[PDB]
C-alpha cells in the first residue's frame, strides 16, 4: 500500500487543484461547459472530500488509515499535477482543437469524473461504505465476495489473476486491452465500484469475456475514453450518411450505455438504452434501420449468436 | 440524452 494520509496531505492537493482551475479557466481553452466538466469536478471533489473529512471528526486518523482512501489521495495528487504537467509541457498547442495536450486534457477530465464517481459510490454521505458496498449483479457479487471477501480495492494484477480462473484471458495483449477498459480511475487498482460498474456494462456473467470481446475489442463502433461532445464532433462527417453510429460509456450515467447515431432527418441523437441488454438494442437498431454502419463503416458486425 | 428510436 501507499503512505499514511494526514490533514497536511488533504492542503496538498487542494493547492494543486486550485492551480489546475486557474489554469483551466483560460479563455483560450474555449472549454465547452458539459460533462464531463473539469471546472466543476474540482470543486465537487474538494467539496466531498471536505464531507469525509469533516464526518472524520477526530477519529481522523483511523481515516487516514484506510487502505482506499490512501490509494484515492494518492492518484488524486498524481492525476492532478500529471494534468498541471500538460500545461507546461505542452505549452501553445493545448490551444488546437484535435491536438495531443488537449484531448489529453478530455481524457484527464474523464479520468476525474470516474473519480468522484467511485469516491461518491464508496463514501455515501461522506462516511466510509466500501465493505458493505451491494455490488449489482448477482453472479458478479458471488465472485468478488467469494475472491475478496469484503476489500474495496485490489491491486490490478491480484484481480487478473483471480478473474482468470474462472474467466480465462486469452492473452497478454488482451489482458492490456481489459485492463484500461476496466480501471476507470487509472490507478492500477481495481475497486468494488469499478468492478461494479464493468460487470454491469458487460452482462451476463456467464459470458463475461465473450460479451467484452464481441461489444468491445473487435466492434468497430466502441469508443473508448470518449466524451458527448466528442461523439457529436466524430459523427459530423457522416452527417449524410444516416445509420452511422457509434456508441460508449455513459458519463453521467456510470454503469450504463450511450449510443449515438445519424438520423434521416440529419441529427446526431444519443440514447441510453433502458430494460435490454447492449446486445439486442444494438441488433434491433440494426434490423429496423436506425444503427446501421458502426464509425461509418458499410461492414457491420453480426452478433445474432 | 434522448427516447431510444
Amino acid at each position: 500500500p501507499p503512505g499514511t494520509v494526514d490533514k497536511k496531505m488533504v492542503e496538498k492537493c487542494w493547492k494543486l487543484m486550485d492551480k489546475v482551475v486557474r489554469l483551466c479557466q483560460n479563455p483560450k481553452l474555449a472549454l465547452k461547459n458539459s460533462p464531463p466538466y473539469i471546472l466543476d469536478l474540482l470543486p465537487d471533489t474538494y467539496q466531498h472530500l471536505r464531507t469525509i473529512l469533516s464526518r472524520y471528526e477526530g477519529k481522523m486518523e483511523t481515516l487516514g488509515e484506510n487502505e482506499y482512501f490512501r490509494v484515492f489521495m494518492e492518484n488524486l495528487m498524481k492525476k492532478t499535477k500529471q494534468t498541471i504537467s500538460l500545461f507546461k509541457e505542452g505549452k501553445e498547442r493545448m490551444y488546437e482543437e484535435n491536438s495531443q495536450p488537449r484531448r489529453n486534457l478530455t481524457k484527464l477530465s474523464l479520468i476525474f469524473s470516474h473519480m468522484l464517481a467511485e469516491l461518491k459510490g464508496i463514501f455515501p454521505s461522506g462516511l466510509f461504505q466500501g465493505d458493505t458496498f451491494r455490488i449489482t449483479k448477482a453472479d458478479a457479487a458471488e465472485f468478488w465476495r467469494k475472491a475478496f471477501g469484503e476489500k474495496t480495492i485490489v491491486p490490478w494484477k491480484s484481480f487478473r489473476q483471480a478473474l482468470h480462473e474462472v474467466h480465462p484471458i486469452s492473452s497478454g495483449l488482451e489482458a492490456m486491452a481489459l485492463k484500461s477498459t476496466i480501471d476507470l480511475t487509472c490507478n492500477d487498482y481495481i475497486s468494488v465500484f469499478e468492478f461494479d460498474i464493468f460487470t454491469r456494462l458487460f452482462q451476463p456473467w456467464s459470458s463475461l469475456l465473450r460479451n467484452w470481446n464481441s461489444l468491445a475489442v473487435t466492434h468497430p463502433g466502441y469508443m473508448a475514453f470518449l466524451t458527448y461532445d466528442e461523439v457529436k464532433a466524430r459523427l459530423q462527417k457522416f452527417i449524410h450518411k444516416p445509420g452511422s453510429y457509434i456508441f460508449r460509456l455513459s458519463c453521467t450515467r456510470l454503469g450504463q450505455w450511450a449510443i449515438g447515431y445519424v438520423t434521416a432527418d440529419g441529427n446526431i441523437l444519443q440514447t441510453i438504452p433502458h430494460n435490454k441488454p447492449l446486445f439486442q438494442a444494438l441488433i434491433d437498431g440494426f434490423r429496423e434501420g436506425f444503427y446501421l454502419f458502426p464509425d461509418g463503416r458499410n461492414q457491420n458486425p453480426d452478433l445474432t449468436g | 440524452y434522448t427516447p431510444e428510436p
